[PDB]
């Protein structure tokens, strides 16, 4: 069973800053680690499927009858990254290694645009 | 106080009968839950691209999947005789219909090599004769395996029949109901799905079959049923 | 190493009695499922509003149900004699009751006219004298049918019975037992509900009773029981 | 078309065995449902603190029960002889063992006081012996109980067995399946359990036993299959 | 100016009785109020689960709690005859039924052992025979109590009947209406309910009744009315 | 089956001084959309009950015995507005036409009101 | 400079023949498209839940398609002899297996009354003893209808074949491609999906079919095909 | 069935300096109520068990095996505190008159050095 | 100053015997620590679920586990005669049983093919007759193997026992007590546990038995004992 790793740099002061501001109008003071896990749940929301996916009886069925005419191509999943900074780290095998990625630049993106959507 | 009804002729030709067979045909019974979501699915698909020429139902679902578990197994669709064994190739089913002059069992023949509209009109056409009384004798004579569904009463879930003279099994039907299942959500939890169900009974006779042979016949039917595109194989 | 006891006077008075109805009465069964909930709710409800003078319990009301549903179907509260069948026009049943010295069957009559009061108090009565063995040869004679409940053991879930010999059928009672069941929650959805339900076994004969009529008769039971207001109907 | 095959000479000699039991013993039967995830997770827990010594089943749990509960109610372990009952103190188990050449049956003595490595031991001895074809005949000839389990079809729930000749009992084992329950949630609600069951059901003459013992017999078998600490008690 | 009409013969017949019962029978009343909200509730509950079988009435549930409570106290079931006195142990009943030609008494027989469906039928066949004037005698000629309603007329608050000759007790009843009663709201405080009442009257005779007897008869109608379930025992 | 349509006006101003406040003190931006659900999530709680309303069973049965003697006025729902602007307007049958209307004003009043209830 | 080879006498045999066909039948050819995605799907799903039994292919639900359309259509099956019109009721297939000796005709017996997994095992046995050279005569003699396959090169879009001597038609099948079709997204607008397709021509005799006849047979054809689970009927 | 109480003294004041706060800067205003609630919720995680806990059968099965042989020494509960300040006070047994303490005080922190925690 | 009084006439029996005893067998011993935490658990857990039946205890325990251990190694079930050793096949065991009139040595047998109930009641029954002093000859006259026990005194941690004329072993049992082990926290530490053990003495004969078999028999005994749920085997 091979298997392969994929990486990614992070820069977390806008996180910093919103913890700062939050601390000093109002007195909610709150650690980094509910924004890691907040933003992976947002990521684990749309991912796309390995190429070498095989699908199960019902799905067939329904295809061969005419319920679901149109397939999918996303599937949730259950990722936890690695810690690091100046980096973010994830292990899985190669048939998953490109899904894994998909998690790590929504993850990268959302921390460094949207840091404040993972505020109640 | 009470009344007297004098017996009818027809009633001690089956009295007799129905006393004959348990005397001469030790039963054992097999019972089973058959999952038949799939089933109904594929009904209402073929029940609406249609234009008017057939309707189908259950029993003939019923009915192709006991000829062809019946083919896979073959020491079921036997009978005792006086002296010898014999042993078929060819699948007739008897159907039991009920009418005031009492029960009927019309037969349908050359299941195996057939398709459900041909099983339902016959089926059909042989009830309205038997409800209309102009049944020829040989139409209603012999078989190999019988059938009896009671999925008309919500209020049967499980029921046990009597076996022909000349037959060696016979299977029993009752009427759907819902129970709890365990679902693996994709979430990776494990939730309670509603699936319907029928519980089915088989009796057999124990001089031409065993327990083996029947549970291998109950295992064919049910890969049968809970997949349904088995049917075309 | 074994040890030997003399068999009975009385265990031959019964053991030649059973093996008579086995070879002289075909046997077919059938099984349903009952929502006992709405009874235990009515019977909490009628149990708290007295002073003391009675105290009720289920098998009273499944009486009384049995009554209410033979006398909508009259083809099993019959018998078969030598060359007539009997039919009548009052319901009698017949209750088990189980002593050291073996069971014996005290009888209730008028259980059409009647209440639950009066079922109960007859019902004890009889259980008593029959403990304590003073009971007269007329009061277990006859009836139309025949009733079994095991409910006291937790692990009997469903049971067959034997049917007596001048009667054509018999009722078998189990213990409750919790199931999932599907609610159709306010806010537009379906959850699972924990339902109590009894499983009830019913023997009939197959010269006097056919299969639909059995049917209906269970069909009639459960309607009375499910929905117990309609026990005053 | 069709064909014959002669009738056998061992088919007769069962045949007319069968056929005698039928006649000779009325049979009344008795189903629960028993709960076995503990006693999975005992068998798992004594399964890997082996080095290679012995692997252990279900059945012979079934059978170390089922000589407990025949010591606490001693009127099953008994027979029926021309004019005499006879009663047992050591309990010898009749299990089936199914052959192309028909079924047998090997036979287990001193149950009672005996583990379950030496009653795994016997029962592959003899299943081997059996199959080979190289058994003695004293070696099947007499029991007390007899047991059918058919847990390696998924197929088959629940099913019925016919006595044997000497014997007052039989037990029939089905396959597991999964079952919603109740648990008591700590955060004080009430959640969705998923137990695993089996159904067993169990024969009996009516001639030596009644209903009431058949009930106390399967409470016995329940209680301790349930609690499977209690098989050392 | 004024005209005349000759009297009647059947006129006389009836006159003559009038006159005569005053003069035999002194009369002594008691009233009550019963409050039949739950009553309605249940005849709503039991006038949808039918499909056409039956419908039923306020008049029926008056009726058989009438036999449970002349159960309870027999000495209203009596009669004064001409030096002895008479006491019953079967409840009829006698309705009034008005037709432009006069005034019938109609009867129902064993109300006792009888459910609400009889009564309605029975009520509604010797309705309909009584309009259409083809009644035998034997019909209506005696009972132990008479009813009259009058609650098709909401102008009929409370009023008055006289007894018939052979019997010593009759009962009135109203029409609804809407009163204003004090409930204790959960938040610690006394609030303003509607409840929907009616006035009964009963008419006794104090040669064969006392003031006790007839307080407590109103009493067991009473409790048997406002709970409505006890209508079962 | 005749239906019918029930409207009412609306402004929306509060609701931009909240979202424009919210981002310039912590950086939090969210659209309108959330404060809509929010608002039809806390109004479908106490509306009342068409006066045609036909009881089951279980009701009756429950009455007739004496658990539930004081019987309901409420019940739940499940509406989806349509929206405009200077109108929130509803289409329904006649029978809860009325019970719709409920529905629109208590959203009127909450979100001219109470927009601050929809934060967090 | 140029090389000369006797003609062999096994190709004077066919030569002859297909000389004789041209100048005795006349031709018209029938073209159409079918869409075979729903039947890939049917065939993964079907080849998945075996175990090592069997195998499927196109091939057989083409054929057993082609059996239901003649059926349906029986002016197909049908033949020209000397001065009258032979029609049967029996579909038989003749399939074209190649080797380097040349071009075989196996037969295929009892298409309507069978089921795929037959139909794959007599087409593989009778190729493998095509391929070995130990065919008996009678087994390639006469038929029906005759198929053709070439899928197995992807360079063949669509191909003529000629028609047998005592046969009136004739099935040629291509290899599948992909194109481009409409699709009515949900968003309200139209939008590209690729459907693969194949590209099946028919070769019709007419003296004993005419254009509209081959035009609904390639009708029901097409339906039963885009519509797989319709094999069943 | 003896019964006796426990009670502690309030200070509720940064409760009050928080929701203040919070009603200028955004326009969020909520009752003490919530925040009451929200530390019993946080307050029911962690209680010891009283020294008199008698276990059940599954337990005892499952440490005979070796499933569970590190035992448990918390449980969770469904506490409702009683109204008052200058005080907490709650009635229960004398079994678990002890765990009832650990919740009295476990609140009495949070909410003098951990208001802003109960705050979305 | 001092007193005196004459020996008994049954001291002497045993100062002879214990005399005779040190010069006839040399001994040797071997000790052992066992943790008994998951037993006690288990006796509690044995202990609830019953109505009043029976009640259990540590030595029974040990009992067994020595009877198993005994199997597994038979060369300590042995002795010694005149010129011939003696090798048996059952397991009986000695237990000790202190009273002021002094010790006796009551027997149970049959200790592999048996329970924990009947182990207890019979240590009961017969130690209650010992105290009473009406003890039969034979019921104390030999055995293969002597167990002693002083757990009731905190203040014993380990003691020596001496071997009976005719056996070849004995078992000495102290009092509990609490000492620290070694627990790896998941933290990745280590941590201290508080362990409740006992410490078990044997001493042996070195003319039947060796070292090497010795430190076998304490380890099956050890292994039984820490895993209690190998009991059952």
């Amino acid at each position: 069973p091979p298997v392969a790793v994929v990486t990614a740099p992070i820069s977390l002061s806008a996180a910093i800053d919103v913890q700062n501001k939050l601390h000093k109008t109002i007195g909610v003071f709150l650690p980094l680690s509910t924004f890691i896990t907040r933003a992976t749940e947002i990521a684990n929301q749309k991912l796309p499927l390995p190429a070498n996916y095989q699908p199960t009886a019902d799905e067939l069925f329904n295809q061969v009858l005419g319920l679901d005419k149109v397939t999918r191509k996303e599937s949730r999943g259950s990722y936890t990254p690695t810690f690091g900074s100046f980096v973010f780290s994830l292990q899985v095998p190669k048939s998953e290694e490109k899904r894994a990625q998909a998690f790590l630049q929504k993850m990268k993106l959302v921390l460094e645009q949207e840091p404040d959507k993972l505020v109640r | 106080a009470y009344t007297d009804v004098p017996i009818s002729g027809m009633r001690k030709t089956i009295a007799a009968r129905l006393k004959e067979s348990v005397t001469e045909n030790p039963h054992f019974f097999v019972s089973t839950n058959l999952s038949v979501s799939k089933l109904l699915k594929l009904r209402q698909a073929l029940n609406s691209s249609a234009d008017g020429r057939y309707k189908l139902s259950v029993n003939d679902f019923l009915i192709k999947a006991m000829g062809i578990a019946s083919k896979r197994v073959p020491t079921v669709n036997s009978s005792w005789r006086d002296g010898v064994i014999r042993q078929f190739e060819t699948v007739d089913v008897s159907v039991a219909v009920a009418t005031p002059n009492g029960l009927i069992t019309p037969i349908v023949k050359g299941v195996e090599g057939k398709g459900l509209e041909s099983i339902s009109a016959a089926v059909k056409e042989l009830a309205k004769k038997a409800r209309d009384g102009k049944l020829k004798p040989e139409e209603y004579q012999g078989g190999s395996i019988s059938i009896s569904n009671m999925g008309m009463n919500p209020a049967v879930q499980s029921f046990t029949a009597i076996i022909n003279p000349p037959q060696a099994a016979i299977l029993a039907v009752g009427a759907p109901q819902k129970v709890a299942v365990p679902v693996e959500n994709e979430d990776g939890t494990t939730g309670v799905s509603w699936d319907e169900q029928i519980i089915v009974t088989a009796s057999f006779d124990h001089k031409v079959v065993d327990g083996a042979v029947g549970a291998e016949w109950i295992r064919e039917l049910k890969k049968v049923i809970e997949n349904p595109l088995e049917l075309l194989l």
